[PDB]
């Protein structure tokens, strides 16, 4: 009836256009209640320390610790040399170096062969 | 300077003014503690329009979860006072 | 205060391992989903929906209002990419690819018409502007010891 | 639909506490207890700076060559020079097309 | 932002939110008040046309088609209240909100001014200290063994009791702190 | 010594005195903003004298006062150029800054950090003067980056707001993209011409090559927010309204055009760069005006208006009329600053509301604001004999009387029509009709600071064009001969835009509702340029900075090749060497093998 909206990676599907929020099973409602319970216990655990008069300092957050540890120190122990990993490493790490080497070497070879035959107009080029 | 220090009585006056300007609710019957459903026989759809009218009157937006509950003019006045930090 | 068993570990091969990982990350086992087990180093860290922080409800009472996060909840692997000072993935009025076609078409059309206007320029029905002293030969750089070719302008 | 009775009661107690706190954020009459010319502006902000800069430019900056270079003054036919007293000849018998 | 969320929104809540959102966007399209009143009455009639439908499948399908209508017909630049999440004054005064615990670090010369304010603050601190254990006890007794299902908090049920977890709600900085 | 040099230097020097008092017992007093405003007014009065000297005898000067350092044959010294452009632009900027500071004394009255705000405004003015009077490229770069840093600090003035910080970093990013071109021009001019100073560069480049001029054009596109790097200027309205009136409308954003004007002797000789500049200006002046006509925030409309006027200045530069572009800079400053002031007055009187859809009939409720905004829109539209007319109408004729790209000419005329269109939109939706604001009316414009500050710019918006045009020496050849239909074209297209926009606006009163066109969506959402260019490149860059640069290379493969391989090999070798059970029967047999090898391998060939 109308031009349809299709989601993308950087422009996602809205909640009101998502068919999941319109085909609800009892199991879906049970899952939503469980999610609310998990969020609620975490909220209560946070607010108990937050409101505490005695507490002085920073409340330590295990989720933040897990995030930073996973982003730095958990990566190498969970690495396996695979054809995808090997190919991506070789390309992304080696290819730019030889690409730039080729570009710069070509440009400098042209410049030197121009200097050799005395056709560059290097006049007023005192500083280098 | 800027806007005057709005008080509790002013909030109540403006809420009742807006309500009395609503054709659905008669002025004599309406009271500060009147329930919008039991007292005035108003549907859920009708209630939404009152909330939007209050937003337009006071120039701020009330969230939907907060908005549905408000069923009396006193409740609206208390909500607005809590938001604007009005203590008299 | 955090023991060693609270830290992320290896990818979970079995359902029991998944159940333990979901418990560790404070999630439902039906919701928990690790990154695919290639050698990229993700391990058992949960793969969360790739929504940005701007998409979350601004009328909720977040523990961290600016970041729209709740204390103790699992954090998306790319949180610093999605902090809403940065990449936004919010739904738009016009769908993606609808905007790309219009923008690219407009820019390509403008470039093509600028090239065409360069091919067919606009000008006034006049001859060249005339300058007296050998077309200001001495003024436009000099070389007084050359005596250039007479450029001669006659009345019309 | 609407507040539950416990919700409304909690809101009422919190509202009384908040109003008392906001009332307590008020200051007493004494509360900030602190512990124990006509044209002067135009000389300390204009005359003094222009004295230092003029002294600086006249006797220090112009001591070095080419430090202050001025565009050569325009000369027109009929002008009289203040240096040599030379008179520039006039502009060659206009066609007088009027 | 003050009420605890529920596990989900019911059908009635969804249709009401759609009604409010569509009315706001319609007002964005219809700048003038008379035209807005006209088309808003038409919108209300269109909503009332199916007010008492009892086929939940049909009601859900109608709500879904209404959502699809709204998304295509929404204003790309809807009006936003200045202090609302998308507005031009949303978090403008957050740089001026300073937590009250900072007052504990004032130099005694700073506290020498405002003696009455700091005496009142000492009374408030004593009140907060004296009622913490009762609030913790109330929370433990009231809540279920598994844990709290919802983020709703209980009121004070005895006489000399304060509602549990009240200090940070009560001692909010301000909406115009400076 | 003649007073020209002393007065020009003192004008800039006295602006720094209130900065040296930022640690004195005036900066903690509520009289500091008035002190800063008075200093700027005195500086304006002092700068009026060298301008008189130039109007009398055309006096120009360069002052190389402090020798900073010498690198080989290159000498860098603190030098100021006091030519026509400098001595004409300094008093205009000081006049506008004086008006805007007097306005800010009222607009920002309740801000707890108004003293800091005034010093920040003053800091920006100092950096802009450094940019404008610079005689070498290094001092120009100093001013160039100073104005950018001040713009960053003033856009994100409310630093608790995420959107303001996002906008400030966006401004820095978009300006660094053009800083690349600035640095390219510096490197080229230093190597090829052996100097950073303007005089040497002019001598040694009789026919300038492409690369330095393309670098300069990239820098100008970045600073003046042309089509490639345009979106930062509209987002810069996150800052307080006086910041928008001073930096992002009339003074700071003209720095790219000023840069290309300073290098007009070299641009006179390169036809390709002039064509590129003209095309960039044309597409900018059309695209931004097209976006402006459907905007609802009043500051956004004025921001797109100023971006379109900057595009027009760039077009004027592209047809080899630098003095006309400078004249339009000076004219545009007056009425654009006053338009932003009127917008700020409306916003303050309506409790910080910026959407025109909630501004009703203010024609009689704010009569002085209405008069000022009407006069400003008429000046902006090229109404005859106003300040806007003495430059803009001369520009449109110049494009019509030139060897010009045809598409650029068409785009410029269409943009001229759209200017009147969006001026009509502002006036119609803000001042005509019936009130649409909340019922508690707070409208009050009877503050002497507001009235005087606006009136001072109102007088300029009327008389400055005629005063300035009749006192500058002729710097070009006039277009004395035109076809009549080509003389009246600017007025004709402006009136056409006026009529069409007014008719389409009156159409909104009818009781019909229809869904918008795709063209309206394209215009209102800014060609979808921010929705695409602020999401795709940022996402891909930030994703590669972690997936490969940090994880794949730094944390995995660079570890794997050098240290992890070494550790693994040494561990394996250690285990192999040390895993002997200690049975002498095994290693005495080993000894026998060793002895036998030695006798034949090393002994049987001596
Ligand atoms: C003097 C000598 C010369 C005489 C010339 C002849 C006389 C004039 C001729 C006619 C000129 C146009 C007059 C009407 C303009 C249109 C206004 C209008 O009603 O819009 C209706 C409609 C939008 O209305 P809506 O969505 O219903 O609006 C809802 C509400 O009104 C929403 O309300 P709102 O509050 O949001 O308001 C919306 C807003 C306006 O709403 C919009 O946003 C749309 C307005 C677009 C106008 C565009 C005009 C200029 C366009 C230049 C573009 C260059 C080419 C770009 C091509 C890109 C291709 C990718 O309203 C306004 O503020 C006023 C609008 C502007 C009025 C004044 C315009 C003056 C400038 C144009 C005339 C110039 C005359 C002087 C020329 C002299 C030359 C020497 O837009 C159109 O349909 C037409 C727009 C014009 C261009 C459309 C072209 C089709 C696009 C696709 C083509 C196919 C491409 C295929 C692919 C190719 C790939 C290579
Ligand atoms: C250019 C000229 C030629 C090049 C010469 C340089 C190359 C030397 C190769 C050295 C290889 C030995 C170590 C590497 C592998 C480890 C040994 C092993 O069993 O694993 C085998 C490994 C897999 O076996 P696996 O059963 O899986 O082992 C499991 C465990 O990982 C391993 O099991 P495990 O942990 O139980 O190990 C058993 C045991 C077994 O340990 C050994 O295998 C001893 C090997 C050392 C003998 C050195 C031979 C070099 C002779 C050069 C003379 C040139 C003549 C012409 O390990 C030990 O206990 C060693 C601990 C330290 C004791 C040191 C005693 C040896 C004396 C030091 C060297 C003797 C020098 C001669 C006289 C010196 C007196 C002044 O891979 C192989 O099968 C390869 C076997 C041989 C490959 C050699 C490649 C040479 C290619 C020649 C190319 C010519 C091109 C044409 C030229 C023009
Ligand atoms: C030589 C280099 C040329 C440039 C090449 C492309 C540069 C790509 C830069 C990648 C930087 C990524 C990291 C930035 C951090 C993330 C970030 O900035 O956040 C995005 C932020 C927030 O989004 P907003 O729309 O502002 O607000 C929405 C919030 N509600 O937006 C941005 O600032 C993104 C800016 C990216 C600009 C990239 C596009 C510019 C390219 C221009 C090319 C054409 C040049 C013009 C030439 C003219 C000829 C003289
Ligand atoms: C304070 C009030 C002072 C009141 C009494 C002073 C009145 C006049 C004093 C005259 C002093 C004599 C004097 O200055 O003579 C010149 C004397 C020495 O000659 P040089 O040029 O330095 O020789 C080459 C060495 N590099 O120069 C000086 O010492 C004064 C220099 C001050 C310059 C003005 C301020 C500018 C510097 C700001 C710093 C900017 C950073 C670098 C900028 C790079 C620019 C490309
Ligand atoms: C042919 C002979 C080659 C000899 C070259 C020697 C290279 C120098 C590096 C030697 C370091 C060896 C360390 C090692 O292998 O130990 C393995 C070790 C086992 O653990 P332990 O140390 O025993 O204690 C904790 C376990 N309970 O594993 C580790 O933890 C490794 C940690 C240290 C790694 C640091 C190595 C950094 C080297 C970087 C590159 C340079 C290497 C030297 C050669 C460079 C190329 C010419
Ligand atoms: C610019 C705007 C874009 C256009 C937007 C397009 C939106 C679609 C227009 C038409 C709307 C619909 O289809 S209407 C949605 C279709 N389905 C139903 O209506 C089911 C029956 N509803 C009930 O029974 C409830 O009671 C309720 C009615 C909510 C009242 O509740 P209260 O009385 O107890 O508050």
């Amino acid at each position: 009836s109308f031009p349809k909206y299709k989601p993308s990676r950087l422009a996602t599907l809205p909640a009101t256009l998502d068919p999941a929020e319109y085909d609800i099973s009892p199991e879906t409602r049970k899952a939503q209640a469980e999610r609310l319970a998990i969020r609620s216990r975490l909220k209560r655990e946070y607010l108990l320390q937050y409101n505490d008069p005695n507490r002085l300092g920073v409340i330590e957050d295990p989720a933040l610790i897990r995030w930073t540890y996973a982003r730095s120190a958990n990566i190498y122990p969970n690495f396996r040399p695979t054809p995808k990993t090997s190919l991506l490493g070789a390309l992304f790490g080696i290819g730019p170096l030889f690409f730039w080497y080729y570009v710069f070497k070509t440009d400098r070879d042209k410049k030197e062969k121009l200097i050799q035959e005395g056709k560059l107009d290097q006049t007023f080029n005192i500083s280098y | 300077s800027d806007a005057p220090p709005l008080t509790l009585e002013a909030i109540k006056d403006r809420v009742l003014y807006v309500l009395k300007l609503y054709d659905k609710i008669d002025p004599e019957k309406l009271s500060v503690n009147s329930h919008f459903m039991k007292d005035l026989g108003l549907d859920s759809l009708d209630q939404v329009e009152i909330i939007m009218a209050m937003e337009d009157e006071f120039g701020f937006e009330i969230p939907d979860i907060d908005a549905e509950k408000l069923m009396c003019p006193q409740e609206i006045v208390d909500y607005i006072a809590d938001k604007k930090d009005v203590y008299e | 205060h955090v023991t060693k068993d609270m830290f992320p570990g290896p990818y979970p091969k079995t359902p029991e391992e998944r159940a333990a990982a979901a418990k560790k990350y404070n999630m439902r086992v039906e919701d928990y989903e690790p990154y695919p087990d290639d050698g990229m180093g993700y391990g058992d860290y949960p793969k969360l929906p790739d929504r940005s922080q701007q998409e979350r409800d601004p009328w909720y009472d977040w523990d961290h209002p600016d970041l729209r996060l709740n204390w103790g909840e699992p954090i998306h692997w790319d949180l610093d990419m999605y902090i809403r000072n940065r990449v936004d993935t919010s739904p738009t009025p016009v769908s993606w690819n609808t905007m790309c076609k219009h923008l690219f078409g407009f820019v390509a059309f403008m470039l093509f018409m600028f090239w065409v206007g360069e091919i067919y320029p606009s000008y006034q029905p006049v001859g060249p502007k005339q300058y007296p002293y050998n077309d200001l030969y001495l003024e436009r750089g000099g070389d007084p010891t050359k005596e250039p070719e007479p450029v001669v302008h006659y009345e019309i | 639909s609407g507040y539950t009775p416990d919700e409304k009661l909690r809101l009422q107690q919190l509202r009384e506490l908040r109003r008392r706190w906001l009332k307590d954020q008020e200051l007493s009459p004494r509360e900030p207890v602190l512990p124990p010319r006509h044209s002067i502006f135009a000389v300390t902000h204009v005359l003094i700076p222009v004295w230092i800069i003029h002294y600086y430019l006249k006797y220090h900056v112009t001591a070095k060559p080419y430090t202050v270079v001025e565009r050569k003054p325009r000369i027109f036919p009929g002008d009289t020079i203040l240096e040599t007293g030379e008179v520039i000849p006039l502009m060659k018998e206009f066609p007088d097309q009027h | 932002a003050f009420s605890a969320p529920a596990a989900y929104l019911t059908h009635q809540q969804k249709v009401l939110r759609l009604y409010k959102r569509a009315l706001r966007h319609l007002e964005s399209w219809c700048v003038h008040r008379d035209k807005y009143r006209y088309f808003a009455c038409l919108m209300r009639a269109r909503f009332d046309e199916h007010k008492n439908e009892k086929d939940m499948v049909k009601a859900t399908q109608l709500l879904r088609q209404a959502e699809e209508e709204f998304w295509y017909g929404q204003h790309p630049q809807p009006y936003i209240f200045p202090e609302s999440p998308g507005g031009t004054s949303y978090e403008r005064y957050e740089c001026y909100k300073v937590p009250e615990w900072c007052l504990d670090d004032w130099h005694p010369s700073e506290k020498a001014m405002y003696p009455d304010y700091f005496a009142k603050r000492e009374q408030w601190k004593r009140l907060r200290r004296e009622s913490w254990e009762r609030e913790v006890k109330q929370l433990q007794e009231e809540t279920p063994p598994g844990g709290p299902r919802t983020e709703a908090l209980p009121p004070a049920r005895k006489e000399g009791d304060l509602p549990p977890l009240w200090w940070h709600i009560v001692t909010r900085p301000r909406e115009r702190p400076m | 010594m003649n007073p020209f040099a002393s007065l020009t230097l003192t004008t800039l020097t006295i602006l720094t005195i209130p900065i040296m008092m930022s640690n004195s017992n005036i900066y903690k007093t509520n009289l500091y903003p008035n002190y800063v405003k008075t200093t700027v007014s005195y500086a304006f009065t002092l700068s009026l004298v060298p301008l008189l000297m130039f109007m009398h005898t055309g006096q120009e000067m360069i002052i190389s006062n402090w020798h900073w350092m010498t690198l080989q044959t290159v000498e860098l010294s603190l030098s100021f150029k006091m030519d026509y452009f400098s001595v004409m632009f300094i008093p205009v900027a000081l006049f506008v800054t004086w008006s805007i500071m007097e306005f800010s004394m009222w607009y920002m009255h309740s801000d707890p950090f108004i003293n800091r705000f005034f010093k920040y405004l003053l800091l920006f003015l100092i950096t802009m003067m450094i940019l404008v009077t610079a005689n070498n490229l290094f001092q120009l770069f100093i001013g160039w980056e100073g104005v950018g840093i001040m713009s960053f600090l003033l856009i994100g003035w409310w630093h608790g707001r995420t959107d303001a910080n996002t906008a400030a970093l966006q401004a820095i990013l978009y300006n660094r993209i053009g800083d690349i071109g600035f640095v390219l021009s510096m490197a080229w001019f230093l190597t090829h011409s052996n100097a950073w100073d303007l005089q040497q560069i002019f001598m040694l480049n009789n026919e300038c090559p492409n690369m330095p001029l393309i670098g300069l054009l990239l820098a100008a596109a970045g600073k003046s927010a042309q089509f490639g790097l345009h979106p930062w200027l509209p987002s810069a309205m996150e800052g307080p309204t006086p910041v928008s009136a001073l930096l992002h409308s009339s003074t700071m954003v003209v720095a790219g055009v000023f840069l290309l004007i300073r290098f007009y002797p070299l641009m006179e000789t390169n036809k390709l760069v002039q064509t590129m500049t003209l095309c960039l200006g044309a597409i900018t002046t059309l695209f931004t005006a097209l976006c402006a006509i459907t905007q609802n925030d009043i500051k956004k409309i004025v921001a797109f208006s100023t971006s379109s006027q900057l595009g027009l200045m760039m077009v004027t530069i592209g047809i080899n009329q630098p003095h006309l572009a400078f004249l339009h800079i000076c004219m545009h400053a007056f009425f654009k600053a006053m338009l932003f002031m009127c917008s700020g007055s409306i916003i303050h009187s309506l409790n910080d509301e910026q959407d025109i859809r909630k501004m009703g009939g203010l024609y009689k409720a704010m009569p002085f604001t209405t008069t000022a905004l009407i006069i400003g829109s008429l000046a902006l539209t090229g109404m005859p004999y106003l300040t806007g007319f003495y430059s803009k109408d001369l520009i449109i004729e110049a494009v019509n009387m030139s060897y010009t790209n045809a598409w650029a000419l068409l785009m410029t005329l269409i943009a001229t029509s759209l200017t009147a269109a969006y001026s009509t939109r502002i006036i119609f939706f803000a001042f005509l009709g019936k009130p649409r604001f909340p019922p508690l009316v707070l409208i009050n414009e009877n503050n002497p600071l507001l009235i005087n500050s606006i009136k001072r710019l109102l007088i300029g918006s009327i008389f400055a064009g005629f005063i300035i045009s009749n006192n500058i020496p002729p710097m070009t050849v006039p277009n004395t001969t035109m076809p009549l239909y080509m003389k009246m074209t600017a007025l004709i297209v402006t009136i056409m835009g006026f009529m069409l926009a007014l008719e389409l606006n009156n159409t909104t009163y009818y009781l019909k509702f229809k869904y918008p066109s795709q063209t309206y969506k394209f215009s209102n959402m800014l060609g979808y340029y921010p929705s695409i260019m602020h999401r795709l490149p940022t996402y891909h860059n930030l994703s590669m900075s972690q997936k490969s640069a940090s994880s794949l290379l730094d944390l995995i493969w660079l570890e794997t090749i050098l240290p992890k391989t070494t550790s693994f090999i040494q561990m394996k070798m250690s285990i192999m060497v040390s895993n002997q059970k200690g049975l002498i029967k095994l290693y005495f047999l080993s000894f026998l093998i060793t002895i036998m090898i030695s006798m034949t391998l090393f002994n049987y060939h001596e």
